[PDB]
RNA sequence: CAGAAUAAGCACCGGCUAACUCUGUGCCAGCAGCCGCGGUAAUACAGAGGGUGCGAGCGUUAAUCGGAUUUACUGGGCGUAAAGCGUGCGUAGGCGGCUUAUUAAGUCGGAUGUGAAAUCCCCGAGCUUAACUUGGGAAUUGCAUUCGAUACUGGUGAGCUAG
RNA sequence: UAGUUGGUGGGGUAAAGGCCUACCAAGGCGACGAUCUGUAGCGGGUCUGAGAGGAUGAUCCGCCACACUGGGACUGAGACAC
């Protein structure tokens, strides 16, 4: 059964980018929307939309392609249900010598590792994007 | 221990003048066998070598001129690596700071071996006291003089006359009339010859 | 392996067996020569190579090669043995030190004298 | 100012004594995964108020018997 | 244009009444300022194989965007069963790498780098892996351009 | 009893003493309660010869610690110097 | 004060690996860490000459870690190279859909106490230099108490329907 | 596992305590490894390693244990005492 919806979302985005799709859709959740907002702010994706039919909620993401290649080149799930990963403020990972982002869930909300270091807090390392 | 024996074959093997003789007669007239290795199977300079051969041959050339053995040279490299800066220039500065080499560059000895013998036989005073260790590190603003009994030595007079032909370094201010001098600063890399390559030595010691 | 499998049962390290069991973690051993003889090499080598069966102070009986040309050993000699294989001889895992206790140094030898235990010529 | 623990009672058969199970969650030193560990502490309960299944608090004290060195403070929740 | 000869091997082909022997050569050419390429050559004799390998190397070249004299970021690359890891280093470190990586890095103009091979160390495969890693390495300007941001925003 | 005494260290023929407060039954260079200074009878040049923490010395004397003869002489000399 | 007077050996030279020839012997004598040398021109055995590396030392044996991503947490695999149980059901356990309130166990942050000295590292000091001795720092990545944060995981209450 | 696990009265100790004793109850530990068995003094540290790890516990410092092999107590502030 499905036991990691965040990993499902990341895999959907990865496969859509590899297949050169324009948009990608999934069932929605607040955590997924929070991650997508960080991606949009950092500029890896273009637009985030949430639609509601009744109790169902759908998340739609518009993908970006610059030159020939997709903008999101690498996206890796770091923390997983079988192995949770927590880091302090001094040991937050850096992706590609600061050229990528690490998505971190902290007590002040989801941010990048750069913002987490600026705020001087740690948290759970969700994913690496580059 | 210090190497004792023939210096000309040592210079020939590395393929350059190692400044191991006084210099009254040039290297070519002194040896007549340059471009030939000392062995009967000795060949020309154009013989190809491996990278391990080149690195080793550079380190041996660096050691032979200063008269330093392997243990002390390895300790020199280990200190230079620890000190912050360029490792090669640090090693060159350490080699150029030895008391015997400073005495030789002050012109009190025709060769570095003569300078070493002068230092060892207590003929040299550093900052007013008689020392006998050739490996003493000279620091900035130091004073090296010739001892009273050491003065009036024809070897010393010939040494200073021969040194007059060479150019006195910039970091050494020497009064030949009083047989005294002051080491002012460690030589920079530009002052030293550029034929010495130290990247090979650093690679060899850092493998 | 999964993380849970690693937690339940970790990784296993296999011990390495010594290639010189009779020395018993000692640089050398003393023994009594039980039988001195000659053997033939395994192919593709052919010779008559000198070996001795020795009983060690560790409680083991082994075979040890005699290096060099010309030896004065025999039964009941007391010898010192070190480690070292002979390769083409099956089952010879040790060497006999020349010129140590009863074994003598090789004769008329002037290079590599520290091996084979020959003193300086006059 | 006195060390205290919260747990659940797993035995009340003994006279004036209870066995409370304390649970903690730690990281595995090598593999990093969060695991759970359990310890059983005998505690002193003067009036036998505690029963099997309640959630209780116990504080450290001087020894009362061979195995009991903790004493009941209160019953947080009842079965 | 610096040219390095990484490897030379003698190969055999069986025919009736004997074997035909040949030579293969692998070469890496570069300009020392971010342009490098590699090639292979086969011939009955060594010099012709070397010349053909050099010609192929000059035909197959790429441009690499260095950060000074070192890499922009850590690189993981692989070709077949050969995997390579490369890491930027501070000035004075040197090229701490195996010979096959070293030729490519020096021809490309890298002066300080720490590198490692995992798996097979076959020369051609290692050269391919290092070549791919250098080709795929990115830079802050390209990252900012692709994300629609500024390099100061990227940091 | 509690004593204030000298524990020896340094090299052969060149002793260097730490001034320590300790139980008298302990070994000379072993377990101690607190170190409050040092003494170097062969100091040359810029080397310091005697440093004593007078506050800790007085505090420990007020609680019954007994200085040795050498330590008492050193304390008197340090007080005279300062 | 006297007078060069009292003071150099060891290993190696086929490739890995810096350093090559001549005699002697002829699958013998022998060498060998691995691949391998020796069966009449042996740069690989023994001697000699020459050279190379070290130097009051030089080699051999033994032992630990490394190279070994060759037990792979960092950091490996299972169609044919070693490796998916013959196939199901199911116990302990591991993991687990969406929304909301609350808690604060995991998680994160601050403060305080502690983490002996010596040792390691840094700047100095004294030894003719160095080893060595020594002043002061830094570090001791930990532990405990207490005060905070609530995104995620866990607990509790309520609700939902895509499993 | 049957003084075993807990309780009460009493004894005992410098002092808490099945430490001992008489009764009362049937408890206590264990797959988070009890019981049995092999090996081993522990730490600060030392060697190696990029690190994570691996190996180690001479000389210096702290703690523990032992004194030909076992069982005891006396004196004393302190010993079950090289
Ligand atoms: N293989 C023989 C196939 C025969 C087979 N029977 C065919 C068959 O049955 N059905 C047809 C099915 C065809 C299939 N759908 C298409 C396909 O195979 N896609 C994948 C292959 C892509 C492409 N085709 C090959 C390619 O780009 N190579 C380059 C090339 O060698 C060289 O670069 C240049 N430019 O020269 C090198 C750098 O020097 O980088 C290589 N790149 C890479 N090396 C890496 C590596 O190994 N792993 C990981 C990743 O890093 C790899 N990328």
């Amino acid at each position: 059964s499905m036991q990691d919806t965040v990993a499902d979302m990341l895999t959907r985005v990865r496969n859509a980018q590899m297949a050169k799709k324009q948009t990608v859709s999934m069932p929605s959740s607040k955590l997924k929307v929070a991650i997508a907002n960080v991606l949009q702010q950092e500029g890896y994706i273009s637009n985030v939309e949430v639609a509601q039919e009744e109790t169902k909620s759908t998340l739609t993401i518009t993908l970006k392609y610059f030159e020939g290649k997709p903008v999101i080149e690498m996206v890796k799930r770091v923390s997983r249900p079988g192995l949770r990963q927590y880091r302090g403020k001094d040991k937050l990972p850096s992706v590609k010598q600061g050229l990528g982002i690490a998505i971190v869930s902290t007590s002040k909300g989801i941010m990048t590792d750069r913002a987490a270091r600026a705020a001087g807090i740690g948290g759970e390392v969700i994913a690496f994007v580059s | 221990a210090r190497y004792i024996g023939p210096k000309c074959k040592l210079s020939r093997r590395e393929g350059t003048d190692l400044q191991l003789k006084s210099g009254v007669k040039p290297f070519d007239v002194k040896t007549k066998k340059a471009n030939k290795a000392p062995g009967q199977h000795g060949q020309a300079r154009g013989g190809k070598q491996s990278e391990y051969s080149l690195q080793l041959r550079e380190k041996q050339k660096v050691r032979r001129i200063y008269g330093v053995l392997e243990r002390q040279f390895s300790n020199y490299y280990k200190e230079a690596a620890r000190v912050k800066g360029a490792t090669g220039e640090n090693l060159l500065k350490l080699l150029e700071s030895r008391l015997d080499n400073v005495v030789y560059r002050m012109g009190f000895g025709s060769t570095r071996a003569e300078a070493r013998q002068l230092v060892s036989h207590r003929s040299i005073t550093l900052n007013g006291r008689r020392v006998n260790i050739a490996s003493i590190q000279v620091k900035a603003g130091d004073v090296i003089a010739v001892h009273e009994g050491a003065k009036q030595q024809l070897r010393i007079k010939n040494a200073i006359e021969l040194a007059a032909q060479r150019g006195i370094p910039a970091w050494i201010e020497v009064d030949h009339s009083k047989l005294e001098g002051t080491f002012k600063a460690a030589p920079d890399r530009s002052d030293l010859p550029a034929e010495i390559n130290e990247s090979l030595i650093v690679e060899l010691y850092s493998k | 392996a999964t993380t849970n499998q690693l937690i339940r049962k970790g990784r296993t390290t296999l011990v390495e067996k010594s290639k010189v069991p009779a020395l018993k973690a000692c640089p050398q051993r003393r023994g009594v020569c039980t039988r001195v003889y000659t053997t033939t090499p395994k192919k593709p080598n052919s010779a008559m190579r000198k070996v001795c069966r020795v009983r060690l102070t560790s409680g083991f009986e082994v075979s040890s090669y005699i290096g060099g040309e010309g030896h004065n050993l025999q039964e009941h000699s007391v010898v010192l043995i070190r480690g070292g294989r002979v390769k083409d001889l099956p089952g010879v895992r040790y060497h006999t030190v020349r010129g140590s206790l009863d074994c003598a140094g090789v004769k008329d030898r002037n290079q590599s004298r520290s091996k084979y235990g020959a003193k300086r010529p006059k | 100012t006195v060390r205290t623990l919260t747990g659940k009672v797993v035995s009340d058969k003994m006279d004036k004594s209870i066995v409370v199970l304390i649970e903690r969650r730690v990281q595995h030193p090598l593999y990093g995964k969060s695991i759970r560990r359990s310890t059983k502490l005998h505690a002193h309960d003067e009036n036998n108020v505690a029963k099997i299944g309640d959630v209780v608090t116990i504080k450290e004290s001087r020894p009362i018997s061979k195995t009991k060195a903790w004493t009941l403070v209160e019953v947080v929740e009842a079965a | 244009l610096v040219e390095k000869l990484v490897a030379v091997d003698r190969v055999a082909k069986v025919v009736k009444g004997g074997r035909i022997f040949s030579f293969t050569a692998l070469t890496v050419v570069g300009d020392g300022n971010g342009r490098v390429g590699f090639g292979r050559g086969k011939a009955r004799e060594v010099p012709a194989a070397i010349s053909k390998a050099l010609e192929a190397a000059r035909r197959n070249m790429i441009t690499v965007d260095l950060a000074g004299t070192t890499l922009q970021h850590p690189v993981n690359a692989r070709h077949g069963a050969s995997r390579v890891y490369m890491q930027p280093a501070s000035e004075g470190t040197g090229v701490i790498a195996g010979g096959a990586m070293r030729a490519v890095l020096e021809a490309a103009g890298v002066h300080n780098v720490l590198a490692k091979c995992y798996g097979s160390t076959n020369a051609a495969n290692v050269v391919n892996a290092t070549f791919k890693g250098l080709r795929d390495m990115t830079s802050p300007e390209k990252v900012a351009a692709k994300r629609g941001k500024s390099v100061e925003e990227i940091q | 009893m509690v004593v204030i005494r000298l524990a020896r260290g340094g090299a052969k023929k060149r002793p260097f003493y730490q001034i320590v407060v300790t139980d008298s039954r302990n070994a000379r260079d072993g377990r101690f309660i607190e170190r409050i200074g040092f003494f170097n009878p062969t100091a040359q040049g810029q080397a310091e010869k005697l440093r004593l923490d007078a506050d800790r010395f007085a505090h420990w004397v007020s609680q019954g610690a007994q200085p040795s003869e050498r330590v008492a002489s050193l304390a008197a000399q340090a007080k005279k110097a300062t």
